[PDB]
DNA sequence: ATGGTTGGGTATAATGGGAGTCGTCTCGGATGCAG
DNA sequence: CTGCATCCGAGAGCTGAGGGAACCCAACCAT
């Protein structure tokens, strides 16, 4: 997050609109609380049977 | 029996969907006013 | 990117393969390796399973992920042992590398095999991992000392390997494998008898083709347990909104009249 | 104590697949062109 | 270094009704 505020401050407009880009996410993952690991699968979840009979 | 209907409550189609939205590994969960967790499934799915 | 198949092929294509000396050389490799784990093992007092698995784990290296402080405890613990009786360890492991050249060197034999089970209910790629896992188990058991060629002895375990998986994952609802190949019997003694008397043959006709012990009751039961099930997604219509599902109703919870 | 089920085995030689689809429209990343 | 400019891919197009391919051999848990 520093470093993208860094990066925001480029004249260059496609920059800032990169930065800005990366950002928003950045910032709802340190908002959210969720860790970025958990895009990745470990365990799978496996529905009831009754909604899969 | 000559009453009058009760209030409803949740509807199936709506835990339907909370279970398929588990499914795909996101957790979907029902808050109070004080942002505390409401068991919408009566506690038949809590371990 | 796409398309795995083709992926899989280059990577199978970009290892050469091998050579009468060369293949020979391998096999020599992986019994002597063998023969040295067996006398390590009995050098030391331990399971020589146990000792293969530390050879694998060092060949393969730490890239791939017993932990690996108990391998190096060992590790060091068959460092100690001095000369003359140590080449048995340096044996095994070149034997391990022959053991993994080999496979390597054989993949292509596999999808060769493979190729000519499609349409069973299990895919290409499915069928290939089946057929390498038959393949190790080959390599583990040739034995060159026959003078025979390796895909000769090679060729039955891949055929076995690929016959058990579809036998065994090809439905829904499993069936044992002598079923299995009591219904493939069935079919085929079906379609003998439909080409011999140019119609759709009877059960007693085909009670009475498959010998003693089947009667037309028999062939029945296995006609229905052999049926497949059907999916609850089928397009009913044709308009893209109708399914099977839709006309299905629940038997199981009590309806409103059952419960007052 | 019986059948049903499951694991193991076969030794001339075998060595890179196969179906397919060309009569739709609109909008937001992106590689390529110039300045 | 920037910018715009085609380029590619991804996501849409009303409701209601009715519509349905080997074979064999031997040990071993379950019932």
């Amino acid at each position: 997050e520093k470093e993208l505020l860094e990066e925001m401050k480029h004249p260059s407009r496609a920059r800032r609109a990169k930065a800005r880009k990366r950002l928003e996410v950045v910032r709802a993952f340190l908002d959210s609380g969720n860790r970025p690991e958990w895009m990745i699968l470990e365990a799978v979840p496996v529905l009831p049977p009754d909604l899969r009979p | 029996k000559g009453e009058d209907v009760p209030e409803p409550s949740v509807p199936e189609s709506f835990r339907v969907l909370v279970k398929e939205l588990q499914a795909l590994a996101l957790d979907v969960q029902t808050l109070d006013e004080k942002d505390n967790p409401v068991d919408i499934f009566e506690g038949l799915a809590s371990k | 990117t796409s398309d795995p198949v083709r992926q899989y092929l280059h990577e199978i294509g970009q290892v050469p393969l091998l050579t009468l000396e060369e293949e020979v050389e391998l096999a020599r490799k992986v019994e002597e390796g063998m023969e040295a784990i067996k006398k390590l093992s009995e050098i030391t007092g331990l399971d020589p399973d146990l000792i293969r698995e530390v050879v694998r784990a060092k060949i393969l290296g730490s890239a791939r992920v017993l932990d690996p402080k108990t391998v190096e405890e060992i590790d060091q613990k068959l460092k100690s042992l001095p000369k003359e009786h140590k080449r048995y360890l340096h044996i095994a492991r070149e034997g391990e590398a022959a053991r993994q050249h080999l496979i390597e060197a054989n993949l292509r034999l596999v999808v060769s095999i493979a190729k000519k089970y499609t349409g069973r209910g299990l895919s290409f790629l499915d069928l290939i991992q089946e057929g390498n896992q038959g393949l190790i188990r080959a390599v583990e058991k040739f034995e060159y000392k026959r003078r025979f060629k390796f895909s000769t002895y090679a060729t039955w375990w891949i055929r076995q390997a690929i016959n058990r998986a579809i036998a065994d994952q090809a439905r829904t609802i499993r069936i044992p494998v002598h079923m299995v190949e009591t219904i493939n019997k069935l079919s085929r003694t079906a379609r003998q008898l439909q080409q011999e008397l140019g119609r759709e043959p009877t059960y007693e006709e085909i009670a009475e083709a498959m010998g003693p012990g089947w009667d037309a009751k028999r062939v029945e039961e296995t006609l229905k347990i052999a049926q497949e099930p059907v999916s609850l997604e089928t397009p009913i219509g044709d308009e893209k909104d109708s399914f099977y599902g839709d006309f299905i109703p629940d038997e199981h919870l009590p309806s409103p009249v059952d419960a007052a």
